DNA sequence: ATCAATATCCACCTGCAGATACTACCAAAAGTGTATTTGGAAACTGCTCCATCAAAAGGCATGTTCAGCTGATTCAGCTGAACATGCCTTTTGATGGAGCAGTTTCCAAATACACTTTTGGTAGTATCTGCAGGTGGATATTGAT
DNA sequence: ATCAATATCCACCTGCAGATACTACCAAAAGTGTATTTGGAAACTGCTCCATCAAAAGGCATGTTCAGCTGAATCAGCTGAACATGCCTTTTGATGGAGCAGTTTCCAAATACACTTTTGGTAGTATCTGCAGGTGGATATTGAT
């Protein structure tokens, strides 16, 4: 394998309008300027916790590939059970 | 090319009984399968614990029933228990 | 030779459920009446949700049940809602609800 | 030239988004974020695309639910604008912090 | 004649009850209520003494913690007096409502 | 002088509880709201304990019954067995 | 005859832990390592709480650990607190904590 | 009569190694015994699911280890993993 | 400010409820040694689906304008905090007896085990159908006036 | 209240993805039928420990008064919504290949007895001590002037 692009500051790919859209589904009418950075902050903690557990199942199974099942069990562990992905 | 069981045909049968003219999308069927597996695991778990708490090595229809009462709220428990008793009774007399 | 399902007059696979109680490591012994009661509860529950989800699909002039119709079925019913209080249904979205004070005029 | 008053389009969007079930974050950006984070735990991983989707469905369900709670904290403060002190309070009460 | 100002004794009390660990509901009135609630589920029940102890400990732990969240909601609305809408908010956000 | 059982959970008792939760000032309507919340807490826990009792074929709710009820309500208690 | 606790260098009973794993329905089979490993982990955490609960007893001028000291030990430690996040310690009480805005205006 | 097992004596043993002049009251010990039971069940519980997910018949030290990593927070995990790796070694390298 | 009321801190004292030391005991672990079975690593490799890229297709980033929300300020009136104490509920401790828990017994239903039949899953392949997404065009909705 | 912009509604209309339709095969279910073991229900009862209650104890119900907190009202300032505008980044459909996962082979490891030694739990009896309360007096905190 020759070269693999460096991943940095992808949290900003979670754009202002995307966050605003999620607020809308959650019933929100007005949004302070600082919500967008807080929300990114919160999303990153959430993802780190689910990914850490999922990656842990992956390594345990001795795979290089994170499966939907790995994610579904991670979710179940944290009391955020998800239906519709084999789990 | 290993076999992967689901509850789909069973779910679909039951769908036909209640809404003869309605179909189910596969994503919706995926959710139903997840639902059946979820509830199974939660009842069996309650049963498992229950038996251990009472020093029993056997899970019987009587452990499943308490688990059902422990797990389901109010009106679904009442009905689940009926449906459960009825099936076991009908089964007991049918051999 | 009648299936144990028909002996109990069920669509849900008794044999299968009996098997999964053994392979699942729940106790040393599984009684022959346990998978019968369990297959029943499982069938009652899925009929309850499919009945409700069907209605939602009709209330939307649709012929096919999709995840949105399950979501509506579960969240509009007090008891399914609680039973699945900690469950996410992929592609179900949420219930229309806008807080009072967010609405215009008076 | 025509102008809707501040708040009007917003309620139109609430109704619009509360009616639909599609994912609200762009797929690719979300996927890169998952890989950047996963990479920092363990190099040379791969993802089933449905893994990434499962994470996206769970994350968006989590944030929408959090925004609702956040919405309730702002209204309790007699505001209609959600702020970081609202998100913080909702997360504290939920025991995430 | 002597008179402590409002809240002065309140603070003095906060300090005292946070130092200590004793149950703060009287045992017999607590026990009766336990029996009354149980009587709806099954008749002629008796109660291990430690069974009631357990329930008391758990109930008081639960109520003290909800008073913490309640108090936070009060302070979110820039008040210092706790009110039913604060308990309501805390429970709704905890997912109990 | 008769009196409801829930009312045996008195104002000064509720006041102490709030105090341990660090509360300075208390509205008069909190006492009835607290009694309601306690009633719901206890109903859910006892419903389950009792269920455990019946299963075991006893007429005495045991500390363990309660301990197990609490565990499944996500409110685990240490100090009473198990 | 030398015990497995001694072989492992542990105070905690490898024998008992082994037995509890088979009789607990966690798997059809239990490896020879697993009870050693788990016993050690349990001893470790017992030591960590006791370390801290001892210190809390000393701070308060006392020689016998009571539940108050275990409580103070745990909720003053970021990590033990998280692990015991959904646990109540009977006779624990709470941390001394008053919201600043409640303090008298100096 | 019927024997009632507890972790009390081994909790007391560990207390003396760590605070040799410090005592423990009963209620305190009772809480510690709950703690040791709680953590056993959570660690054995997760180990159990790990084996099942991976279609395995055996809970080995590898399952306990991953279980520890799923359950314990950061710094607690690390020390626990090492304590338990040390004990498996010490138990292997001993006639 | 100083001053008086009253809470709070600390040092010391001591009875006793609950910790601890010791012996006897046994059933039940726990461990040792011998005979057997198997779960799963390893070593090979079919073959799904992951990363990757190129072109198509549509949402994001940005700045300007100002509507109306938030936070600051003042204030009056309503509400809970503080207040002493003897009535009456709860706490304590003493005593019959309900039922939990110990033991024994015996059989309905459990496991095991061997051949028999049935079936749910998938695989190759084929035609059918519910609705997404497009369209225009008759019915709201909003905000200026 | 009326008018004009622009969002919204809905019922009707072709492409088509995903749904439903068979045909065959089949490996693993699931069943059937003896042979063999046992979990725990049943029934009897010993002895804790629970409900009851008497006398002893100590917290709460009570009505008054007013400090300060809440909620109402006003308002200047500026933050965030709407919208136009310019164009980058995602979405989508097509393709060699990495690693998942399917099949087979075999031994290190686990189970399974059986038989031997030990230990942890209980219980009797005795002995022991850390510290909850108690007292006394100094000092700090709070509130009145
Ligand atoms: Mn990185
Ligand atoms: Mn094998
Ligand atoms: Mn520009
Ligand atoms: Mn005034
Ligand atoms: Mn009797
Ligand atoms: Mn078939
Ligand atoms: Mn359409
Ligand atoms: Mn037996
Ligand atoms: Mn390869
Ligand atoms: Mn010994
Ligand atoms: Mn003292």
């Amino acid at each position: 394998k020759r070269h693999r692009k460096v991943l940095r500051d992808n949290i900003q790919g979670i754009t202002k309008p995307a966050i605003r859209r999620l607020a809308r589904r959650g019933g929100v009418k007005r949004i302070s300027g600082l919500i967008y950075e807080e929300t990114r902050g919160v999303l990153k903690v959430f993802l780190e916790n689910v990914i850490r557990d999922a990656v842990t199942y992956t390594e345990h199974a001795k795979r290089k590939t994170v499966t939907a099942m790995d994610v579904v069990y991670a979710l179940k562990r944290q009391g955020r059970t998800l239906y519709g992905f084999g789990g | 090319k290993t076999r992967k069981e689901s509850y789909a045909i069973y779910v679909y049968k039951v769908l036909k009984q209640v809404h003869p003219d309605t179909g189910i999308s596969s994503k919706a069927m995926s959710i139903m399968n997840s639902f059946v597996n979820d509830v199974f695991e939660r009842i069996a778990g309650e049963a498992s614990r229950l038996a251990h708490y009472n020093k029993r090595s056997t899970i019987t229809s009587r452990e499943i029933q308490t688990a059902v009462r422990l797990l389901l709220p109010g009106e679904l428990a009442k009905h689940a228990v009926s449906e459960g008793t009825k099936a076991v009774t009908k089964y007991t007399s049918a051999k | 030779a009648k299936t144990r399902s028909s002996r109990a007059g069920l669509q849900f696979p008794v044999g299968r459920v009996h098997r999964l109680l053994r392979k699942g490591n729940y106790a040393e012994r599984v009684g022959a009446g346990a998978p019968v009661y369990l297959a029943a509860v499982l069938e009652y529950l899925t009929a309850e949700i499919l009945e409700l989800a069907g209605n939602a699909a009709r209330d939307n002039k649709k012929t096919r049940i999709i995840p949105r119709h399950l979501q509506l079925a579960v969240r509009n019913d007090e008891e399914l809602n609680k039973l699945l209080g900690r469950v996410t249904i992929a592609q179900g979205g949420v219930l229309p609800n806008i807080q009072s004070v967010l609405l215009p005029k008076k | 030239p025509h102008r809707y008053r501040p708040g009007t389009v917003a309620l139109r969007e609430i109704r619009r988004y509360q009616k639909s079930t599609e994912l609200l974050i762009r797929k690719l950006p979300f996927q890169r974020l998952v890989r950047e984070i996963a990479q920092d735990f363990k190099t040379d991983l791969r993802f089933q695309s449905s893994a990434v989707m499962a994470l996206q469905e769970a994350s968006e369900a989590y944030l929408v639910a959090l925004f609702e709670d956040t919405n309730l904290c702002a209204i309790h403060a007699k505001r209609v604008t959600i702020m970081p002190k609202d998100i913080q309070l909702a997360r504290r009460i939920r025991g995430e912090r």
